[PDB]
C-alpha cells in the first residue's frame, strides 16, 4: 500500500550558495603540519545548491539523479528525514539499493523491488498516549531478489521534538566509483533559521561498501491519515561534484584545518 | 615514468622475471635522467659558488 | 674483500694508492628476519552449515546457498580424508588456500554410489543430463563422501530418488522441480497413469545392505567465480608474531618492506592506517590486530671513508664511520 | 652462417595441447615440474605430431608425465625419482595411502 499526498502549497524551488563546503578524506594517509595538493571529484567553492524544505503545507520528495556523487547537507529537528533510494532505474529492471535508518534498527539492502511513486513513512502524532508511534511503512511493492541485506544492531532515537532552530546539521556526500559506495559524514549542533552556515569541515568515512552495481537517481525518505498530514519543519540542500585539483592544510594534530580551490 | 608502478617490491612482488625487467629499466632510466640533472644543476651552481 | 685497503685498492684499479682519503662500500646493518601481521580477522565462513548439515535434499532438487562477506578456511576440508572424493577443475588445490574469489555457490545433494563419475564436466549419463550438469569449463569443485550410516534404512528410504525420464538435457545449474509424467512414447497421454507414460522420479534402492555402489553419498559443488567483481570472501591472511627494535622485513596488511619497528605517539584518526612524509615514503603504520602507532626507520647505513698514507710508505690504514655513533659497529 | 662449440638435441614426446608453455619464462604443470628451460636461451624450438607413429588405440601408457613436486626444478634439471609425494597434511609411509 502506497498513496499520493497532494495537499500542499505550491512554491517554485530556490538556490543557496554553498561558499566553503563539500571537503572530505580521500584516503587513510596520516600527515601532520602538511602542505599538500591532490587532484580529485569535489565542490568547487561559491556554487550554487538547491535548496529545499518541508514546513508544517511542503512535503517534497522528488526524484533525483546521483552521478559522480553528490552532496547533502541537512538542518533539522527531531531527525526527519530517514531513508534512501539508489538505482539506475529503480523498478525492478537494474538490482537498487536501500537505505533506512530506522528507529529501532538500521537496514541495508540491495535488492530487486518495485518502489511507489512516493515512498515514505508516517508516524501518529500524539496518540492519546504522548508518545509519537511510528505505523506506516511504504516502500516498495515487492521485493523479488536479493544479494545482499543487512541490519545492524538495534537502538532507540527518539521520534518527537518540536523547536524553532533547527538543531541537527547533518552533513553527508556519496560517491560509488568501481562498485564500491563512499559515504562521508558529519553531525554538528547548529543554531541557525533558514540557511546553511559558514565554515570549514572535512568529513569523515563513515560507509565503504563493495557493491558492484550502477546507479543512475536517488530519493530520500521523509517521515509524516492517508490524506491530510503534519510534517516537521526541516530543510536541506542538494549540490554536484566536478573533478577539480585542491591543495590540504594538516595541523600538528592532524586534522585538514584548510584546503584551497586551484 | 610509464612503468606500473613506484615501488620496487611490488612489481617484484607481482610480476615475474622474464616480465619485470622492462618495468626496472624504466625506473632506472627516469631515475638516473633525474640524478643526472640534479648532478649538473649542483655543479654549476657550484662554479658560480 | 680481505681488508679495506684491499678494497680500496679494487675500486681505484691501481696497486699502489697515494696518500689522502676515499670513499667506499657503503653498508648496512642487513635485516635479519621475517614477520607478516594481518588483523584478528575472524569471522569465518559456515561450511559446518552446508557439510555437518543434518539432511541434503535429493538429485532432483539440489540445495543452492551462497556464502560472502566472512573468512573461508578451505584448509580443514582439504586436509580431511574422510571425503570419498575432492575433483577440483578450475584451480589447482594448494592454491585455494592462497587464491580466492567474490562468491561462493555450494549446491549440495545425495547420488548413487556407482553414480559419482557423472559430476564430472561436459560427461552424459542419467544424472549427468537428466539431474545436473556442469558447463565444460567449470570452476570450482566436487566434494563427495558417502553417507550410508547417516540417512539410508534398512526398509529402503524411497524419498531420495533421482530423475528418469527429462524431454531435454540440462543447461548447468538448471533445477527440474516438474512431476509431469513424461511420454516416452509417441502416445499422446494423460491422467495419472498410462501406457508407456512414466512418472518422471524414479526411487533409489539405499539400504545400507546394498553393496558398493549402491550407497547413499553426499556431493556438493563450489561454483566459485575469479577475477570479475571485487573479492568478497578471501580468508587466508596469515600473520606471525610481533617483532620491534630490529633491522627485519615486513608485511602488513600487503604493505612489504624492511626496517626497525619503534612505540610513536603520533595521534592517528581512527580510520587511518598510513602515515608518510614530506616526500612520501611510509614511515607509521598502526598495528592490524591492536591498534598501535609505529614508527618505521630504515636500519642504519652510511659511507666508509678510508684513511691511508702513502703505500709507497705503509700498509697501515684507518677507518672512518661516518654520521655513525660507533654503538653497532660490527656490521 | 654461424658456428657453435657444441649443440644439444633435447628430445622428447608430449601432450600437443602443453606446447606452448615450451617458451622460456612460461609457465604451468610441464613447464615447471619436468622440464624448465633458462631465460638466456639460445636456439631452437621444434614440434610435429606423431599421431600416425606411435599412438595405438589400446593406450601408450608408459609415457608417463611428473605431476606431483615439493618445489620447483633448476633450468636443465632432470628428475627421475618415484618417491610418493604427499599432499595433504597428513604424513604418509609405506606406498600408497
Amino acid at each position: 500500500q502506497c498513496v499520493n499526498l497532494t495537499t500542499r502549497t505550491q512554491l517554485p524551488p530556490a538556490y543557496t550558495n554553498s561558499f566553503t563546503r563539500g571537503v572530505y578524506y580521500p584516503d587513510k594517509v596520516f600527515r601532520s603540519s602538511v602542505l599538500h595538493s591532490t587532484q580529485d571529484l569535489f565542490l568547487p567553492f561559491f556554487s550554487n545548491v538547491t535548496w529545499f524544505h518541508a514546513i508544517h503545507k511542503r512535503f517534497d520528495n522528488p526524484v533525483l539523479p546521483f552521478n559522480d556523487g553528490v552532496y547533502f547537507a541537512s538542518t533539522e529537528k527531531s531527525n526527519i528525514i530517514r531513508g534512501w533510494i539508489f538505482g539506475t532505474t529503480l523498478d525492478s529492471k537494474t538490482q537498487s539499493l536501500l537505505i533506512v535508518n530506522n528507529a529501532t534498527n538500521v537496514v541495508i539492502k540491495v535488492c530487486e523491488f518495485q518502489f511507489c511513486n512516493d515512498p515514505f513513512l508516517g508516524v501518529y502524532y500524539h496518540k492519546n498516549n504522548k508518545s509519537w508511534m511510528e505505523s506506516e511503512f511504504r516502500v516498495y511493492s515487492s521485493a523479488n531478489n536479493c544479494t545482499f541485506e543487512y541490519v545492524s544492531q538495534p537502538f532507540l532515537m527518539d521520534l518527537e521534538g518540536k523547536q524553532g532552530n533547527f538543531k541537527n546539521l547533518r552533513e553527508f556526500v556519496f560517491k560509488n566509483i568501481d562498485g564500491y559506495f563512499k559515504i562521508y559524514s558529519k553531525h554538528t549542533p547548529i543554531n541557525l533559521v533558514r540557511d546553511l552556515p559558514q565554515g570549514f569541515s572535512a568529513l569523515e568515512p563513515l560507509v565503504d561498501l563493495p557493491i558492484g552495481i550502477n546507479i543512475t537517481r536517488f530519493q530520500t525518505l521523509l517521515a509524516l491519515s492517508s490524506s491530510g498530514w503534519t510534517a516537521g519543519a526541516a530543510a536541506y540542500y542538494v549540490g554536484y561534484l566536478q573533478p577539480r585539483t585542491f591543495l590540504l592544510k594538516y595541523n600538528e594534530n592532524g586534522t585538514i584545518t584548510d584546503a584551497v580551490d586551484c | 615514468f610509464g612503468a606500473i608502478s613506484s615501488v620496487l617490491n611490488d612489481i617484484l612482488s607481482r610480476l615475474d622475471p622474464p616480465e619485470a625487467e622492462v618495468q626496472i629499466d624504466r625506473l632506472i632510466t627516469g631515475r638516473l635522467q633525474s640524478l643526472q640533472t640534479y648532478v649538473t644543476q649542483q655543479l654549476i651552481r657550484a662554479a658560480e659558488i | 674483500a680481505l681488508d679495506p685497503l684491499s678494497e680500496t685498492k679494487c675500486t681505484l684499479k691501481s696497486f699502489t694508492v697515494e696518500k689522502g682519503i676515499y670513499q667506499t662500500s657503503n653498508f648496512r646493518v642487513q635485516p635479519t628476519e621475517s614477520i607478516v601481521r594481518f588483523p584478528n580477522i575472524t569471522n569465518l565462513c559456515p561450511f559446518g552449515e552446508v557439510f555437518n548439515a543434518t539432511r541434503f535434499a535429493s538429485v532432483y532438487a539440489w540445495n543452492r546457498k551462497r556464502i560472502s562477506n566472512c573468512v573461508a578456511d578451505y584448509s580443514v576440508l582439504y586436509n580431511s580424508a574422510s571425503f570419498s572424493t575432492f575433483k577440483c577443475y578450475g584451480v589447482s588445490p594448494t592454491k585455494l588456500n592462497d587464491l580466492c574469489f567474490t562468491n561462493v555457490y555450494a549446491d549440495s545433494f545425495v547420488i548413487r554410489g556407482d553414480e559419482v563419475r557423472q559430476i564430472a564436466p561436459g560427461q552424459t549419463g542419467v544424472i549427468a543430463d537428466y539431474n545436473y550438469k556442469l558447463p565444460d569449463d567449470f570452476t570450482g569443485c566436487v566434494i563427495a563422501w558417502n553417507s550410508n550410516n547417516l540417512d539410508s534404512k534398512v526398509g529402503g528410504n524411497y524419498n531420495y530418488l533421482y530423475r528418469l525420464f527429462r524431454k531435454s538435457n540440462l543447461k548447468p545449474f538448471e533445477r527440474d522441480i516438474s512431476t509431469e509424467i513424461y511420454q516416452a512414447g509417441s502416445t499422446p497421454c494423460n491422467g495419472v497413469e498410462g501406457f508407456n507414460c512414466y512418472f518422471p522420479l524414479q526411487s533409489y534402492g539405499f539400504q545400507p545392505t546394498n553393496g558398493v555402489g549402491y550407497q547413499p553419498y553426499r556431493v556438493v559443488v563450489l561454483s566459485f567465480e575469479l577475477l570479475h567483481a571485487p573479492a568478497t570472501v578471501c580468508g587466508p591472511k596469515k600473520s606471525t608474531n610481533l617483532v620491534k627494535n630490529k633491522c627485519v622485513n615486513f608485511n602488513f596488511n600487503g604493505l612489504t618492506g624492511t626496517g626497525v619497528l619503534t612505540e610513536s605517539n603520533k595521534k592517528f584518526l581512527p580510520f587511518q592506517q598510513f602515515g608518510r612524509d614530506i616526500a612520501d615514503t611510509t614511515d607509521a603504520v598502526r598495528d592490524p590486530q591492536t591498534l598501535e602507532i609505529l614508527d618505521i626507520t630504515p636500519c642504519s647505513f652510511g659511507g666508509v671513508s678510508v684513511i691511508t698514507p702513502g703505500t709507497n710508505t705503509s700498509n697501515q690504514v684507518a677507518v672512518l664511520y661516518q654520521d655513525v655513533n660507533c654503538t653497532e659497529v660490527p656490521v
